[PDB]
């Protein structure tokens, strides 16, 4: 009964290091992850000051998109956006508008497939197993847009600190469908600026959202992906800690046991020896 | 004109109603942004903001006396207080002046929102300082990129951007100093 | 899985309130059920001993042996637990006395010793008060030669005895699942087989309990029917498959749909597996269920019914074909096509 | 036949025979004594025989406690009302030496047997710790000059406990319903006398002490305590379907509790956070109060109807209460006293303040 | 017999009957545990003679809270029912509320996520934990622990945060008028006339923690 | 051992000084009383010891005290069996110790 | 473990040792193969901790 | 030494299971992608009209 | 070698040997430490990359060829 | 796993007194002096508790 005792003291053991091999390199990853995010987040801004940020429009139609990670040692980050996912498709709808429900890793459609599991409709995998490109985010972009809405949603974890994920809500509106109705406010807000382009200005527009979708899901998912590295971190620290516990508690027991199975081999020589003396 | 009255501080009043009382509001793209567009000042003069970004980069984001951005229209240059503008721009020379010396940024196309603040954001995917171009390549991509054209009106799109993005970089390779 | 042959000593060990003696039981109440059916010559004579039991648990036996019918074929010998113990330690010889009639007279015994481990601490008590010297734990060292004298009395003699067969049963308790005792590790290598039973299998649902990994029959597909020699050959294969996939799932990692087929079929099998207490199978209606569930017959049903399908699947089918199996042994091809011709005409739940 | 104690735990998942030998496992404080107070409770006034408490080895403040309690419950009548007394108290306790400890259990098995036996009638037999019937033969063996057995004991531990237990049966001419609490040494269940015990059970009640360090009060161990009852020949296949399935669910939690420790239950796939979720819920409604934990704990105690505890388990089981919070089925009675102890528990929810004043606590009135 | 050997030595300290005099005997027995294992031998021998048990715990012990009572494995249920009337009174939502604590601390294994309904019971058990312990050599009376664990269930105690509530429980055993206590002790509870001056007087003493 | 303290405890009784004693691997010490003790015939105690074990301890150790005289003060080195602070032999030594000085590298 | 992963005879590659395996008993082509084999049938061994 | 250089890289590992020799690899390799595309036959011959 | 142990240590060993093995038990210690880390090899840390790779080019120098004593 | 200057303002004024309090804790010994050439400091009481 000492024999599995004692694999089990292995078998926590090698878990704990494999824990904490896990922990240094999402730690490592995190850091390699944060060259990139912080260049990123320059390029959203200059969207969201020329077209606002309007979460709460009046849309018939939407492409929400759940930002999830592949791996799945994150520690409840998927599951914190599901539940940001369907806490905003409750609050955004209104009338009975269409949402196209889609999910960027493998995470999501384990699970918005167990919330909504009609509307959605695409699944996009694999993204951070290279790295994540511009030209990656376009593509994605063009399979969003080969859907015609009047708005996007994208559910990301914003990775603030190496502690702090909120999850972020971006939204991109339709060029003339639905971004120039919310821009005028008695004329426009938008009429202010002298159109350079070549053709009109619905054209400009048709290419600056897909510009702004494209631009906005590579900063999501370049946010998702070091709150995952970050969450992963801290997951494997606390699985290193409870590894800890199990082992220290597995080898006050085997000590017990080592000492019983001394004192029951050493009372069964005397009890032998005792009837022959 | 306005029946949707959308933004973050309503999200936030009616996102409590609908939701679970757990959940905190979600952020928004707004909160992590500074300047804004429609506010006052950011220029002081002479110099005024210019956030000349990339996806992967953010080659600066200073304060220049004058931007000459390649618009599609033709070259045109920001200076102080210019007027709001959305120029979209073609495969030019993005040059940020801040003085005597000049960064020759060699985008390849883009946008660039002037906007009412005084605020300057250069908005391109690739932004290729011109030392670090080979002048080998685009002789034989122009010639060759003259050459195939089948009755597929997508390489007729993407060889007609490739003739005039070399033809542009053989233009400012070859006009140098 | 663990096939069993006239002539073998299977050890059927397990921890304390498993399946244990519910595999014993089954396999006396099934003999009632194959004697009534074979000539003379083939039936099979059982001995249960009942060494150190309580008077209660024997009196609910031979009530459950009469209402069967099973105790025609049954002698069982009872040393309980107010027996002196050398009433307990000599009950198992007794009762191979009496079961060894059986294989001296060219007929087929079958004897049962329950609690083998309690008759060698009714041993241990007589050698402690001889003064015999203690050894392992506290037993004399002359405990395997307590059960390795008696179980070497179950044997297949030859045509010149006679061609009788005692088929033994000895019944292991175990303590935390620790088959490393002593008295465990000495009849596991006395036996030819070894039929673990397991608590946390048991508890699962899966009855009987068996653990088909540790579950060993020395005889082999040689002394099984050959109509599940062909069925239950893949059976054996898939859960060894079924076992590593569940280990890697139990995480929650990834599935790959090639590996989720075999963690789909796996748990159809381990439900097919499932029996209850007191209605054995003969064996026929076995091998048909094992063939409705190796050929995929069984796929498209739900997996929390597969208990249930299976009646119907024994109920719809004719039992012509019951005959023609039991008749030859084996499945041949023409009745290998007609059974599958008969196995899509069947209401299975769900569909 | 089934005996209904009220307890739910009992009653699922190891249910009582009325003519059968019980057995309470326990590990010196996990509740073996109290649990076997509120089966006297419980038990002892539906069942209209006669009962005999024997206490073999325990605390003389509980046999004192025992007495002054059946007292004034009518059960023991002092004085001139003796002969309407429905219990006879026979007491070996821890005080005693060894050779009135090993002796004292048979006393009390000879006054249930005359009762079985010559007055023909049904029996209750209460045995506070069978444990010391053997430890007290093992303290005085080592003085008979024997030759000690396994861990320290006699060699004749099996056929002594085998000659005490087998006397107390049922037979044709009457009835001993037998209750024992049995001591498990360090909580160790291979000790030799508990696993020698574990044989002459028709019902054992194992207790646990991780348990009742989960305030799970009776610490019943729901995976080790069996009984010959759980048959579906006997209990019908509803009851047995339900705690074959609460058993189902409690053993896969088991199963998942070393990758809940380690990973999180972040880590389990959402089938499994349902069987999590459902056995939470149903490891807390297996807790019960007592009627005779009402008098340290201040909860009042609930006694369950089988059909009722058969129902409430069936409708965790089917998901019918997946809803309401894990904390609401801990220490009820019924599956509508989880109702409502979430409607209690919810309304306060908001309820946490706002008593300023106008008080009781002023200077004149 | 080593469990003979500690029963008929603790089976003496009794509670006699009213003809045997009324005398009585408390015992206390220690026993030492090894890597806090209470599954031993002697321990569980011990704790199947005793009528409750003080559990004393090495990570109470080392991180300051001392007495280091282990509060959800100690009992004493033959003491209950048996104890100070205004003890009683408090001692039972001092349970409630740290049993709540342990719950909320078992809970958080972990800060990363803040709830503000489950932060009140986990500031509120930690100021129970620290009105808990006591320095040595200076037992308390009754009244002047009932008097301080009345001033930390309810209010009274919320202003300062977790480390000034000893010197709190000073100023409030020092402050208060000292007539109070008087009365809880020959009244033995707290009768409406005495929570009455209980609340009165705890509002006019000031509290270090500001 | 005895020895070493009988040498002390001159100093500490007659000399009236603050003595210190280095008992070198006390371990050692309860080592040779186990071993002198299963030559002598007696049934060994728990995990191997001596039934002896707290009393021959205790013996030594109590001879180092301070008296009205002086002091004798042990710095005595405690080896642990198998890294088990729950072994019989340094369980029984830590009842003893005043302090602990832990070297580590 | 070698005969429940359906390999027999099953044999501990690693466990099994003999007085024949030298260089200069066998030759090197047989000793460079038998240390090569069990040198990947450890690093499997190591490797099948963090595979699981 | 074939199998630990790296020249059957490109071989089933099932193709080694119960075989001696390396020769007999190979024959079983191509024995089972022979077998599974072999699996579709039974789609529309003997559930029914029959040749007695 | 981090359960080998020598009590006399490093007053009776060749000086050269000295002079080498100082840094070499050092380098093997820390390898130890980043041991069973290795299976991580696209997983790269870059500051342990360093010390896996040389506390496994320690290791295999260390190994010897039977009855062929240097 | 995140750097010497990732910490905070008040943890490296922990670090920088830890630091020093560790390096303070050693001191040379009167008996070390023939082989180590630093002579060796006794240390009193007082001015070990004023000086920590
Ligand atoms: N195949 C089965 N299906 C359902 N229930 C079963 C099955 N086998 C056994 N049981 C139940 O499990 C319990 C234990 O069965 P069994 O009598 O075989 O135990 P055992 O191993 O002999 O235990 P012990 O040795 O303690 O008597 C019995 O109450 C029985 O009702
Ligand atoms: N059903 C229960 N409800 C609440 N508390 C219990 C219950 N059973 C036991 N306890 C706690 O466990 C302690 C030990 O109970 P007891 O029955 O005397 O244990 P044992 O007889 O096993 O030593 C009691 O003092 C009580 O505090
Ligand atoms: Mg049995
Ligand atoms: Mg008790």
């Amino acid at each position: 009964s000492n024999q599995a005792v004692k694999q089990r003291i292995r078998a926590i053991k090698n878990i704990g290091k494999i824990t904490k091999a896990m922990k240094m390199v999402a730690a490592s990853k995190m850091k390699n992850a944060q060259i990139a995010v912080e260049q990123s987040r320059g390029l959203v801004d200059p969207f969201v000051r020329l077209f606002g940020d309007f979460p709460a429009v009046n849309s018939n139609k939407s492409v929400v998109v759940a930002v999830t990670s592949d791996k799945g040692l994150c520690g409840g980050l998927n599951s914190n956006i599901t539940k940001y996912t369907r806490a905003t498709l409750a609050t955004t709808e209104s009338e009975g508008k269409d949402v196209v429900v889609v999910s960027i890793g493998d995470k999501g459609r384990s699970q918005l497939t167990r919330i909504e599991s009609q509307r959605y409709q695409l699944a996009i995998a694999d993204t951070y197993k290279v790295r994540v490109t511009f030209g990656q985010a376009s593509l994605i972009v063009e399979e969003l847009i080969k859907h015609n809405p009047q708005s996007y949603q994208i559910l990301f974890n914003k990775f603030r600190s190496a502690i702090s994920f909120k999850p972020t809500v971006a939204t991109i509106l339709s060029p003339d469908l639905l971004e120039k109705q919310l821009e005028d406010v008695t004329g426009n807000s938008l009429d202010a600026y002298d159109i350079e382009a070549s053709h009109e200005r619905s054209d400009v527009l048709r290419d600056l959202t897909e510009f702004h979708l494209g631009v906005t899901l590579y900063n999501a998912m370049l946010e998702n992906n070091c709150s995952e590295h970050a969450s992963r971190m801290s997951a494997m620290e606390n699985s290193t800690k409870s590894a800890g516990e199990m082992l220290g508690k597995l080898t006050l027991d085997y000590n017990r046991k080592r000492q019983a199975t001394i004192t029951t081999e050493l009372i069964e020589i005397i009890a032998g020896a005792s009837a022959l003396m | 004109e306005a029946a949707a009255p959308a933004g973050p501080k309503e999200f936030t009043e009616v996102w409590n109603k609908k939701a679970p009382s757990t959940l905190i509001v979600p952020e928004f793209p707004s909160n992590y942004t500074a300047v804004k567009a429609v506010g006052e000042g950011q220029v002081h003069g002479d110099a005024f903001p210019v956030n000349f970004y990339t996806p992967h980069s953010i080659l600066s984001q200073a304060q220049k006396d004058t931007v000459v951005l390649p618009g599609v229209d033709g070259y045109f240059g920001v200076k102080a207080s210019h007027v709001p503008t959305i120029a979209q721009l073609k495969p030019g020379v993005v040059e940020l002046h801040s003085g005597a010396e000049s960064e020759k940024f060699f985008v390849s196309g883009g946008f660039a929102f002037v906007h009412p603040n005084g605020v300057t954001d250069i908005c391109v995917l690739e932004a290729a300082t011109l030392d670090q171009v080979d002048p080998a390549a685009v002789k034989s991509a122009l010639a060759a990129a003259s050459a195939a054209q089948p009755t597929d009106e997508f390489e007729q799109a993407a060889n007609r951007a490739a003739i005039e993005l070399y033809s542009a970089l053989e233009s400012a390779v070859e006009a140098k100093a | 899985l663990v096939p069993i042959g006239r002539g073998q000593r299977e050890l059927i060990i397990g921890d304390r309130q498993t399946g244990k003696t519910a595999v014993a039981i089954d396999a006396i109440i099934h003999q009632k059920n194959c004697n009534e059916q074979v000539p003379k010559a083939q039936r099979v004579y059982c001995v249960y001993v009942a060494v150190g039991q309580k008077r209660s648990t024997v009196a609910q036996l031979v009530k459950l042996f009469t209402q069967t019918g099973a105790m025609r074929y049954t002698i069982m010998v009872s040393a309980t637990a107010s027996d002196a113990a050398p009433l307990q330690f000599l009950a198992p010889y007794s009762g191979c006395a009496m079961a060894e009639y059986f294989r001296d007279t060219g007929k087929h015994g079958l004897i049962i010793y329950d609690d083998l481990s309690k008759q060698s601490v009714a041993y241990r008590q007589m050698s402690l008060l001889l003064r015999r010297p203690p050894g392992r734990e506290a037993f004399p060292g002359d405990v395997f030669y307590l059960h390795s004298r008696l179980l070497e009395r179950a044997a297949k003699l030859s045509k010149e005895l006679g061609g009788g067969s005692l088929t033994a049963f000895p019944v292991i308790e175990t303590q935390a699942g620790d088959v490393s005792a002593y008295i465990a590790t000495n009849v596991i290598s006395i036996t030819d087989g070894q039929i673990f039973l397991e608590t946390e299998l048991f508890y699962k649902g899966i009855r009987p309990a068996l653990n088909v990994g540790l579950s060993v029959s020395r005889v082999g597909s040689a002394a099984q029917f050959p109509g599940m020699k062909q069925v239950a050959g893949t059976l054996k294969l898939e859960l060894a498959q079924y076992r590593e996939v569940a280990a890697f799932a139990q995480f929650g990692s990834d599935l790959d749909a090639a590996t989720q087929y075999v963690l789909e079929r796996g748990a159809r099998l381990t439900e097919m597996l499932k029996q209850k207490q007191f209605a054995p199978i003969p064996i026929e209606r076995q091998t048909v269920a094992v063939y409705a569930a190796t050929k995929g017959f069984l796929d498209k049903v739900r997996v929390q019914d597969i208990v249930a399908a299976e009646e119907a699947v024994i109920s719809q089918v004719n039992p012509a074909v019951f005959k023609i199996l039991k008749a030859n042994g084996k499945i041949t091809p023409a009745l290998d096509a007609h059974l599958k011709a008969e196995l899509r005409k069947v209401k299975l739940p769900g569909a | 036949e089934i005996l209904v104690t009220g307890i739910k735990v009992v009653d699922l998942l190891a249910p009582y025979q009325r003519g059968g030998k019980i057995g309470l496992f326990g590990g010196a404080g996990v509740g073996k004594t109290v649990l076997i107070m509120e089966l006297i409770n419980n038990v002892a006034k539906a069942h209209g025989g006669f009962s005999v408490f024997a206490g073999v080895g325990e605390r003389t403040r509980e046999g004192n406690d025992l007495y002054r309690e059946m007292i004034e419950s009518g059960v023991i009548k002092l004085g001139a009302e003796r002969g309407n007394s429905k219990c006879t108290l026979v007491y070996g306790q821890m005080n005693e030496p060894p050779g009135a400890r090993a002796r004292v259990a048979l006393t009390g098995l000879t006054v249930a047997e005359y009762f079985r036996d010559i007055e023909g009638q049904d029996v209750l037999l209460f045995v506070d710790n069978i444990f010391r019937f053997t430890q007290a033969n093992s303290e005085v063996s080592a003085l008979l000059g024997r030759i000690p057995s396994a861990v320290g004991y006699q060699p004749t531990l099996a056929t002594d406990l085998g000659g005490l237990q087998e006397r107390i049966t049922t037979t044709t001419k009457g009835s001993i319903t037998s209750v024992q609490a049995v001591y498990v040494p360090a909580d160790d269940l291979t000790d030799p006398a508990p696993a020698t015990t574990f044989a002459h059970l028709d019902a054992t009640t194992v207790l646990s002490r991780s348990i009742a360090e989960l305030g799970i009060y009776p610490a019943v161990d729901p995976l080790d305590s069996t009984s010959r009852m759980l048959n579906p020949n006997v209990i019908g296949a509803e009851h047995y379907n339900v705690a074959r399935g609460v058993q189902k669910v409690l053993q896969d939690y088991k199963n998942l509790q070393d990758i809940i420790a380690i990973l999180g239950m972040d880590e389990l796939s959402e089938e499994d956070k349902l069987t999590v979720a459902r056995a939470r819920k149903i490891q807390r409604f297996l807790s019960q109060p007592f009627q005779v934990a009402e008098v340290f704990t201040g909860t009042p105690g609930k006694y369950v109807d089988l059909a009722d505890t058969i129902s409430g388990f069936q409708g965790v089981l089917t998901g019918k209460y997946d809803d309401l919070p894990e904390m609401a089925f801990y220490m009820v009675g019924d599956i509508k006293e989880v109702k409502e102890k979430a409607d209690k528990m919810a309304k306060d929810i908001a309820s946490r303040k706002e008593a300023d004043n106008k008080k009781v606590s002023e200077e004149l009135k």
